[PDB]
């Protein structure tokens, strides 16, 4: 979930 | 990022995205994008198959950390910015190796090249689905890929003639 997070900012959303 | 900086040993259970780490490595000064999204697709599929394990959490956060690097020095790329721009890079890229692989193997021309265009063209079909559903097109080049890859490779192997 900490991950889910910087995936969804990785991928600028 | 330095080439081929190192992630942690690769869990067992991520057996299945290690070609597309191993391709990522591969273009990391060749293509960025192309490192870019095979590591993007390795750690959306690592989410999938198990985000809770310890080992894994590690891994994934590692190769987050790679991606993260990897944004920053790709920076207004349009191919990062524009999904579909990046998907076009792909999808091309993928067809040149696909194309290149299938005239050595109309002309009889069976080497580890031929072998790994096909391997990696189906790689980054696979990659593609960061993008989006496979089309029906992408599906059967990815599998007729694999197929000729592995076949002419084991073939070869065996000193058989495919």
């Amino acid at each position: 979930d900490e991950l889910s997070q910087r995936l969804a900012r990785l991928r600028d959303q | 990022m330095a080439a081929l900086a190192p992630l942690p040993p690769l869990p067992a259970q991520f057996k299945s995205i290690q070609h597309h780490l191993r391709t990522a490595q591969e273009h990391d000064k060749r293509d960025p994008v192309v490192a870019y999204y095979c590591r993007l697709y390795a750690m959306q599929t690592g989410m999938k198959i198990d985000s809770k394990t310890p080992e894994c959490r590690k891994f994934l956060s590692k190769l987050m950390d790679q991606l993260e690097a990897l944004k920053k020095q790709l920076g207004d790329n349009e191919a990062i910015t524009q999904e579909i721009v990046g998907c076009a890079h792909l999808e091309n890229y993928a067809l040149k190796m696909f194309l290149y692989a299938d005239n050595e193997d109309r002309a009889g021309r069976f080497h580890k090249n031929m072998i790994k265009s096909f391997y990696t063209a189906s790689l980054l079909i696979d990659v593609i689905t960061v993008f989006g559903e496979l089309t029906d097109e992408n599906v059967k080049h990815r599998k007729y890929a694999r197929w000729k890859a592995t076949y002419i490779h084991n073939c070869l192997k065996n000193g058989e003639t495919p």
